[PDB]
RNA sequence: GCGGGGGGAACCUGGGGAACUGAAACAUCUCAGUACCCAGAGGAGAGGAAAGAGAAAUCGACUCCCUGAGUAGCGGCGAGC
RNA sequence: AGCUGUUGGGAAGCAGCGCCAGAGAGGGUGAAAGCCCCGUAGGCGAAAGGUGGGGGGAUAGGUGAGGGUACCCGAGUACCCCGUGGUUCGUGGAGCCAUGGGGGAAUCUGGGCGGACCACCGCCUAAGGCUAAGUACUCCGGGUGACCGAUAGCGCACCAGUACCGUGAGGGAAAGGUGAAAAGAACCCCGGGAGGGGAGUGAAAUAGAGCCUGAAACCGUGGGCUUACAAGCAGUCACGGCCCCGCAAGGGGUUGUGGCGUGCCUAUUGAAGCAUGAGCCGGCGACUCACGGUCGUGGGCGAGCUUAAGCCGUUGAGGCGGAGGCGUAGGGAAACCGAGUCCGAACAGGGCGCAAACGGCCCGCACGCGGGCCGAAAAGUCCGCGGCCGUGGACCCGAAACCG
RNA sequence: CAGGUGGAGCCUGGGAGUGAGGGCGCGAGCGAUAACGUCCGCGUCCGAGCGCGGGAACAACCGAGACCGCCAGCUAAGGCC
RNA sequence: GGGGGAUGACCCCAGGCGGUAGGGGAGCGUUCCCGAUGCCGAUGAAGGCCGACCCGCGAGGGCGGCUGGAGGUAAGGGAAG
RNA sequence: GAAGGGGGCCUGACUGCGAGGCCUGCAAGCCGAGCAGGGGCGAAAGCCGGGCCUAGUGAACCGGUGGUCCCGUGUGGAAGG
C-alpha cells in the first residue's frame, strides 16, 4: 500500500532545492549556563552526510 | 505514405495521405503487447497454506517421536498441502500512453500503405449481407482470398457478408485497432471508415 | 509488418533474476543471501532507513520546525503561487490568472503572483500580486491590474 | 500456467546413469552414488591425462638408461653427451630406436660421449 | 382472531469483545473494534431528507466509487495510526 | 451446403470434380469432416406457475395572498457538572456527537453549532417515525479462461465428509483410463480350484479384464568377459589378454597387471573424517504477488507529461473521460519576500538557492558574434522491462507458548 | 619533482557479502623466557589454492598461482644404492 | 586491447582467463499464449527403450533403430505454479 | 626572553558573524585569522570573544521560566503554540 511518511523525519528534517538534507544543530538547548557564546551561536543548520539519503527515502512522497 | 487507390465504379483513382513517413517496429510491438495484455483473463488460481482444508491441528509432538519435525498437513512441504507463490486472480491491463495508441494505429496503417497492400473503396456493390454476394464483388476488386484481409466497414451488411470468409477479418471502423492490422496481409476500408479513421490521429 | 516480425528492441524487455536454482546459476543454496543469519532469515532486518541496531538512532536531533500543527487542523489562508515573467512571454493577448492554469503554469488552488526573472512585454497582466522586480520590469512597457473581488 | 517437473528429471538422470555404465554396485544403479563417482572419475581423468606424459617419459628414461649402460654409461651423461653433441633429437619417446635401431642407438652413442668425455 | 418460534454459503446491523504479535525488552500505544460469542434483518442490510457542513454571503438527504491524501492531524511525538 | 476413387481394421487422410456460409465457435463419428451426426449464425415458442424496477390506468396524497393575536412547535430533554465512548484527536488550548451519575430550562425575543471562553457576524432548528435506487455477498444457474489435469484441481473426477481414528467436540484418507466395437475368449488339454496351454475374437491380446502408455528402485532366467596369495571412496591412466562389430584402419564389452587416488552435502579457523543429513528409486517440495518507493533501461511526448472512477462501444475493438497527480522557485518556524531568501543594525559575512546544450540558416563590420529562426538533443512526465527497498505470512519448513 | 598504462587511480551512482578467522615469521603485553594458550602490531599464506611438486603420510614449512589438448622439451623445491 | 573498414561474431596480432561469500554477462530447457481456419501426423503425434553417429564449450539440439498408438507444434515474440 | 610574583585601572566569563582547517563512520568534539557593532587597558605597536594546556560531562523527547516580532481554526481578541 501507499508508503507513509515518517512524521518524526518530517518534523525535524528539511530537503533542499538539490536534494540535500539539512538538520538543525545538537546540543545547544539544554545545558549552556555557559558554554562559549560561540558555542551557543553556531547552532543554525548543517547537511547530513550518506545518511540523509535514508532519511530522503522516509519523507519521498 | 500518399500513394493510396481508391476504388469507385467510375474508376480506380489515387487518394494523397499523410501518414507518418517511417514506423516504429518497437512502439508497434508495445501497442500489441498491451492490447493482449488486457484482454488477459487473469483467472488462475490456486490455495495458501491457509485456504486450504486440513485442521490447523500439530500432526506430532516435535521432540522424541523420532520422526521429522511438523505442524499441520496444509504445509507446502506435504503432498496436498498449500502452493507456495501460485497465482491468484489479477489484472494485466495497463494504461498504455494515449499518443502511443494513436502513433502505433497510424503507423500500422502507414506500413501497410507503404507496401500497397492498403486499399479504400466506395461503396463496394455487393451488399445485402450475403457471403456470396460480397465474395462475388471481392473477386472483381482483386482480393481472390490468397492472402488474409482486414475489412474496415460501418456497413451492418457488408459484415455480414464477409464475416465467415476463413481468409476475412471484419471488423466497424470505430474498432480500428492495431494488433488486427499486423495479422491481416491487406487492408481494405472503406470511405465512410477512412474518415473517422482520419479525425481519430490528430 | 508481420506478427512474426514484431518483437521488441535490445533491452526493454531484461530477464528477471531466477536465484536459489542450482550452482553455476551463479545464485544457489544460499540464494544470493550468503549463509548468514538475520537478513538471511525470511522476514530479514528490521528496515535499514531508520534501525541502527539498538543505539538511538538520528531522531536524535531536536525539531525545530516548531509550529507543527495543532488538533483542529491547518488554518485556512491564501496561498499564493508565483510564476515568473519569462514563463509567460508565450503569451500575446491578455493573461488572466483563469487562462494561466489552462496553460499549465497557474494551479488551480493558488493566487497568482508574477514575478522578476525574465523580460516583461507590452501586455494587460491580471494578477492578486506583482513582485518589486517583477512590477517595475513591465511598467516600463505594458500595464496590469491588481485583483481582490469576490 | 503450471509447469510440472514433468519429464526433465528423468532424462538427467538417465544421462549421468548411462556415463557410470560398468561402475560397481550402485555406483551404476542410483543416480546419486553414479553422480559422486563421476565427480571423481572427471578428476582423476583429469589429473590423470597431465602425469601420463610423467609416466611415459619416466618409462623412456628407464629403458635408455639401460641400452647405454650396456655401452657403458650413465643416462646422466649419456644426455650430457647429447646436448653439447648438438644432437637435440632423441626426443626420450624415440629410444623405442635403441630397441628397434640398436646399430642406429649404438652410433649416437658415439657421438655421445664423442664430445665432453 | 392474528402473529411469533426454527433454518440459511457468505454478505449486513446491533450487543459484547481477546491474545499472539509490533514496539527488535515492556506497561501507554499496537495487533483491533480484528478473531470470536450473542441478538436481529433481508435479498440485501445499514444509512437517509440537517438543531449538517465550514469560510465560500458558499454548498444542500443518504449510500457507493475515484480523488482530495498518506494531506490535515494523532503519537511513550516511539512503533505506528 | 458432397459425392466419387484411393491407402487403411477403420477416412474425416490423399486424390477428382463440386456446394453452403447472417452459419469456417465447438463437440462427435474406427484416424485429420464448414457441407455425415449434435450444434453454430439467424429466427421462433407458454395452457400453467413466478416475475414484472419497464408502458398504461386508478387511488391515497398535494397546491393561495395580506393583516392582527402570541396559542403550539417532541423533558427528566436542552443546559451545566462528574465518569466514559466515538472522531485523526492517547487530557491536550479539547470543541463536536453519544451518555452511566447529580442538578435541571425555555417555545421564535425560543434553542443548538462554526474546536476552551467572550463579543460580533453567520449556519441550523435537538429531544417522534418511514423512505426506493446507486452498495455488499454467492448456497444456487449460466458464460468465459496465456486456470489444474488424478501427488494436480475442491478434502471428494470413483456412492467422501465416507472408510478409518476419537468418549466427545473433532479429525479425516486412499481410490480415474481394456477395445472403434465385448467381439470380455464356445470347445479341448493339465488342475480340486487358481492358473496356464491350444483354439477363437481383434488392426493389435507383453489391448485379457490385477487390462492405454508402462520409466526407476527392486527380483529373476540365459549368454559374453571376469574372479579363490590378495587389501579397498571401488575410480582413473596405461598397456596387454579373451568375446563382439567392421572389408578396412577403427570401435564396443569385459579386466589381468602396473601407476595415481581421503565419498556427497552441511557447518567450520580447519572434515575422509570417529562432526550434521541421507537405505534406494519415482513423483511433490522453497525469491512470489499487490501497492508504494529508488535506481537503471526500452520507447512516447516534452515546459510540459498523464489521466482515475466512470460513460459509450466491442466476434478477446477500442474510444471518451482533465476531478486529479507530478513538473515549471526557492528561502523562512512563521508573517512574508521572491531569483532570491534566512540570520543580522548592516549597503559584513555565511547557509540554502537561482545561471538555456548543439548544429546550422539569418544580420548589426568583416573569420563567431547580438539576438532570433529550421530540428537534433533535453529538464519533466507517462507506459513497459530489470535490480533493489517499504508494507503485507514476503524464500520454505519447525517451536516452547499465548488468547477466544 | 620525475619514472610507472595498470583488472591502476579518482568522481557520481546500482547490487552486495563480511562484521566467529586460523597457522607461520618478526616485534611486544598477559602467562611459567608453559600451551595447537591468549591479546595487539607489521608481514605472509590457508580461508576461497583440501588443485599440482617436495616434506613418508599432513589446510597454511619449501617450490609454484592449475583456460583446454600432446606417448615433446627446460627447470623449481627436493633428489639421483 | 590494437589492427585490417568484413565491421562484428571473419582474419591478423598481443595479452588476461585458480577461486568460497558475493557482483555482473550471456545462454539452454519445462508449462502456457500470439504465430494457427496454419503446418507436421496412421507411409505413425506425445511419451518410452537403445546408439560407438551428427551439431554445441556446456545446459542441450539433431539423426537412426525398437516400442507406443493420437496427438504435436517452426521461425519470431509474449507470460510463468 | 613567563605561562610564575606584585600593583594600577578595568569585565572581551561581549553581541552579529566566520575564511580556512584539525579530527572524524554518524553525531559530536577542537583551533581559528578577518569583518561589523559597541567597549576595556595602552603613549603607542597593539592585545582582549575567560583561566599554561590536555578531564570537571549528557543526543533527542517532555515540560518550567523571561523575553520577542511570528501563527491565532468565520472575525477582533483570548486559549495554546
Ligand atoms: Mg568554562
Ligand atoms: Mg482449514
Ligand atoms: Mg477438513
Ligand atoms: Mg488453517
Ligand atoms: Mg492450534
Ligand atoms: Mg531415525
Ligand atoms: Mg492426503
Ligand atoms: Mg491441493
Ligand atoms: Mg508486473
Ligand atoms: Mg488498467
Ligand atoms: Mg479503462
Ligand atoms: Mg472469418
Ligand atoms: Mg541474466
Ligand atoms: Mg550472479
Ligand atoms: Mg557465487
Ligand atoms: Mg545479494
Ligand atoms: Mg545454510
Ligand atoms: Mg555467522
Ligand atoms: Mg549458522
Ligand atoms: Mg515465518
Ligand atoms: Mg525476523
Ligand atoms: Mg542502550
Ligand atoms: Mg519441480
Ligand atoms: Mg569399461
Ligand atoms: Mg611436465
Ligand atoms: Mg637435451
Ligand atoms: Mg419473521
Ligand atoms: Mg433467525
Ligand atoms: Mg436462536
Ligand atoms: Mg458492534
Ligand atoms: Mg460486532
Ligand atoms: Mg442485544
Ligand atoms: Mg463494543
Ligand atoms: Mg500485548
Ligand atoms: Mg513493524
Ligand atoms: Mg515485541
Ligand atoms: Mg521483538
Ligand atoms: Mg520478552
Ligand atoms: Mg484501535
Ligand atoms: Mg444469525
Ligand atoms: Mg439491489
Ligand atoms: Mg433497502
Ligand atoms: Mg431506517
Ligand atoms: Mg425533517
Ligand atoms: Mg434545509
Ligand atoms: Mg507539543
Ligand atoms: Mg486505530
Ligand atoms: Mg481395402
Ligand atoms: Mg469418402
Ligand atoms: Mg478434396
Ligand atoms: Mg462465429
Ligand atoms: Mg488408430
Ligand atoms: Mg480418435
Ligand atoms: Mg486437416
Ligand atoms: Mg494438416
Ligand atoms: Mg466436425
Ligand atoms: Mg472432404
Ligand atoms: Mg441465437
Ligand atoms: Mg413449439
Ligand atoms: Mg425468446
Ligand atoms: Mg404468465
Ligand atoms: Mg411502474
Ligand atoms: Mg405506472
Ligand atoms: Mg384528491
Ligand atoms: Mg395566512
Ligand atoms: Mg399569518
Ligand atoms: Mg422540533
Ligand atoms: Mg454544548
Ligand atoms: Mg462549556
Ligand atoms: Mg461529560
Ligand atoms: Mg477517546
Ligand atoms: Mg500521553
Ligand atoms: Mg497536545
Ligand atoms: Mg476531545
Ligand atoms: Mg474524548
Ligand atoms: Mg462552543
Ligand atoms: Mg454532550
Ligand atoms: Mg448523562
Ligand atoms: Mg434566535
Ligand atoms: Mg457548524
Ligand atoms: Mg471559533
Ligand atoms: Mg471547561
Ligand atoms: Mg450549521
Ligand atoms: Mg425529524
Ligand atoms: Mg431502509
Ligand atoms: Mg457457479
Ligand atoms: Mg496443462
Ligand atoms: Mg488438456
Ligand atoms: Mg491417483
Ligand atoms: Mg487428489
Ligand atoms: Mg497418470
Ligand atoms: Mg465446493
Ligand atoms: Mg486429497
Ligand atoms: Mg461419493
Ligand atoms: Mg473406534
Ligand atoms: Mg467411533
Ligand atoms: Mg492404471
Ligand atoms: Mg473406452
Ligand atoms: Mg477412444
Ligand atoms: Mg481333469
Ligand atoms: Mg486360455
Ligand atoms: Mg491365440
Ligand atoms: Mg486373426
Ligand atoms: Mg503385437
Ligand atoms: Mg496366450
Ligand atoms: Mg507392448
Ligand atoms: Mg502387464
Ligand atoms: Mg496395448
Ligand atoms: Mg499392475
Ligand atoms: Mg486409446
Ligand atoms: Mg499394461
Ligand atoms: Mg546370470
Ligand atoms: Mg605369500
Ligand atoms: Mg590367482
Ligand atoms: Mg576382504
Ligand atoms: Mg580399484
Ligand atoms: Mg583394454
Ligand atoms: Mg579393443
Ligand atoms: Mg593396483
Ligand atoms: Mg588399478
Ligand atoms: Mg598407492
Ligand atoms: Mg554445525
Ligand atoms: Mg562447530
Ligand atoms: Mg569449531
Ligand atoms: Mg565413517
Ligand atoms: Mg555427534
Ligand atoms: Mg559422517
Ligand atoms: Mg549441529
Ligand atoms: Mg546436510
Ligand atoms: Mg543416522
Ligand atoms: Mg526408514
Ligand atoms: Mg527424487
Ligand atoms: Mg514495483
Ligand atoms: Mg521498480
Ligand atoms: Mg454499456
Ligand atoms: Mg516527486
Ligand atoms: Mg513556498
Ligand atoms: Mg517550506
Ligand atoms: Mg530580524
Ligand atoms: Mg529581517
Ligand atoms: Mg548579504
Ligand atoms: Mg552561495
Ligand atoms: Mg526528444
Ligand atoms: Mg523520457
Ligand atoms: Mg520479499
Ligand atoms: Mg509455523
Ligand atoms: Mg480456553
Ligand atoms: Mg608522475
Ligand atoms: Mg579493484
Ligand atoms: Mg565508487
Ligand atoms: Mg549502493
Ligand atoms: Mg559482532
Ligand atoms: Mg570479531
Ligand atoms: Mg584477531
Ligand atoms: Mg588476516
Ligand atoms: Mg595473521
Ligand atoms: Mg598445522
Ligand atoms: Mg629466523
Ligand atoms: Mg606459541
Ligand atoms: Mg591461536
Ligand atoms: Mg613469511
Ligand atoms: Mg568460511
Ligand atoms: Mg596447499
Ligand atoms: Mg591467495
Ligand atoms: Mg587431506
Ligand atoms: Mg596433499
Ligand atoms: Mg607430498
Ligand atoms: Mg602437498
Ligand atoms: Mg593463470
Ligand atoms: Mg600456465
Ligand atoms: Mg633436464
Ligand atoms: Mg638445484
Ligand atoms: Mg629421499
Ligand atoms: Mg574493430
Ligand atoms: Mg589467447
Ligand atoms: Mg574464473
Ligand atoms: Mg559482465
Ligand atoms: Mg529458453
Ligand atoms: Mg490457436
Ligand atoms: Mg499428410
Ligand atoms: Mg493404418
Ligand atoms: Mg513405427
Ligand atoms: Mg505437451
Ligand atoms: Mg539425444
Ligand atoms: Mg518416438
Ligand atoms: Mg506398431
Ligand atoms: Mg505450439
Ligand atoms: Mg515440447
Ligand atoms: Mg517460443
Ligand atoms: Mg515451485
Ligand atoms: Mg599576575
Ligand atoms: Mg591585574
Ligand atoms: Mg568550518
Ligand atoms: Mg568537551
Ligand atoms: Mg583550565
Ligand atoms: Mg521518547
Ligand atoms: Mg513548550
Ligand atoms: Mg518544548
Ligand atoms: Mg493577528
Ligand atoms: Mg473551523
Ligand atoms: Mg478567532
Ligand atoms: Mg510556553
Ligand atoms: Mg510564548
Amino acid at each position: 500500500p501507499k508508503m507513509k511518511t515518517h512524521k518524526g523525519a518530517k518534523k525535524r528534517v528539511k530537503i533542499t532545492a538539490s536534494g540535500k538534507v539539512v538538520a538543525m544543530k545538537t546540543g545547544k538547548r539544554h545545558l549552556n549556563w555557559q558554554k562559549s557564546g560561540k558555542e551557543i551561536r553556531q547552532k543554525g543548520r548543517k547537511f547530513v552526510l550518506a545518511k540523509p539519503e535514508a532519511e530522503r527515502i522516509k519523507l519521498l512522497l | 505514405v500518399y500513394q493510396i487507390p481508391v476504388l469507385s465504379p467510375s474508376g480506380r483513382r489515387e487518394l494523397a495521405a499523410d501518414l507518418p513517413a517511417e514506423i516504429n517496429p518497437h512502439l508497434l510491438w508495445e501497442v500489441v503487447r498491451w492490447q493482449l495484455a488486457k484482454r488477459r483473463r487473469g483467472t488462475a488460481s490456486t490455495k495458501t497454506r491457509g485456504e486450504v482444508a486440513y485442521s490447523g491441528r500439530k500432526i506430532w509432538p516435535q521432540k522424541h517421536t523420532g520422526r521429522a519435525r511438523h505442524g499441520d498437513i496444509g504445509a507446502p512441504i506435504f503432498v496436498g498441502g498449500g502452493v507456495v507463490f501460485g497465482p491468484k486472480p489479477r489484472d494485466y491491463s495497463y494504461t498504455l500512453p494515449k499518443k502511443v495508441r494513436k502513433k502505433g494505429l497510424a503507423m500500422a496503417v502507414a506500413d501497410r500503405a507503404r507496401e500497397g497492400k492498403l486499399l479504400l473503396v466506395e461503396a463496394f456493390a455487393g451488399v445485402n449481407g450475403k457471403t456470396k454476394e460480397f465474395l462475388a464483388w471481392a473477386k472483381e476488386a482483386g482480393l481472390d482470398g490468397s492472402e488474409s484481409v482486414l475489412l474496415v466497414t460501418g456497413n451492418e451488411l457488408v459484415r455480414r457478408a464477409a464475416r465467415n470468409l476463413p481468409w476475412v477479418v471484419t471488423l466497424a471502423p470505430e474498432g480500428l485497432n492495431v494488433y488486427d492490422i499486423v495479422r491481416t496481409e491487406r487492408l481494405v476500408m472503406d470511405l465512410d471508415a477512412w474518415e473517422v479513421f482520419q479525425n481519430r490521429i490528430g | 509488418m508481420k506478427l512474426s516480425d514484431l518483437r521488441p528492441n535490445p533491452g526493454a524487455n531484461k530477464r528477471r533474476k531466477r536465484v536459489g536454482r542450482g550452482p553455476g546459476s551463479g545464485h544457489g543454496k544460499t540464494a544470493t543471501r550468503g549463509h548468514k543469519g538475520q537478513k538471511s532469515r525470511s522476514g530479514g532486518l528490521k528496515d535499514p532507513r531508520r534501525f541502527e541496531g539498538g543505539r538511538s538512532t538520528t531522531l536524535m536531533r531536536l525539531p525545530k520546525r516548531g509550529m507543527q500543527g495543532q488538533v483542529p487542523g491547518e488554518i485556512k489562508r491564501p496561498r499564493y503561487q508565483g510564476v515568473n515573467l519569462k514563463d509567460l512571454a508565450r503569451f500575446e493577448g491578455e493573461v488572466t490568472p483563469e487562462l494561466l492554469v489552462r496553460a499549465g503554469l497557474l494551479k488551480k488552488g493558488y493566487r497568482l503572483k508574477i514575478l522578476g526573472e525574465g523580460e516583461a512585454k507590452p501586455l494587460k497582466v491580471v494578477a492578486h500580486a506583482f513582485s518589486k522586480s517583477a512590477l517595475e520590469k513591465l511598467k516600463a512597457a505594458g500595464g496590469e491590474p491588481v485583483l481582490l473581488e469576490a | 500456467p503450471r509447469a510440472k517437473t514433468g519429464v526433465v528429471r528423468r532424462r538427467k538422470h538417465k544421462k549421468i546413469l548411462k556415463l557410470a555404465k560398468g561402475y560397481w554396485g550402485l555406483r551404476s544403479k542410483s543416480f546419486r552414488k553414479a553422480r559422486e563417482t563421476l565427480f571423481a572419475a572427471g578428476n582423476y581423468a583429469y589429473a590423470h591425462r597431465k602425469r601420463r606424459k610423467r609416466d611415459f617419459r619416466r618409462l623412456w628414461i628407464v629403458r635408455i638408461n639401460a641400452a647405454c649402460r650396456q655401452h657403458g654409461l650413465n643416462y646422466s651423461t649419456f644426455i650430457h653427451g647429447l646436448k653439447k653433441a648438438g644432437i637435440e633429437v632423441d626426443r626420450k619417446n624415440l629410444a623405442d630406436l635403441a630397441v628397434r635401431e640398436p646399430q642406429v642407438f649404438a652410433e649416437l652413442v658415439e657421438r655421445a660421449k664423442a664430445a665432453q668425455g
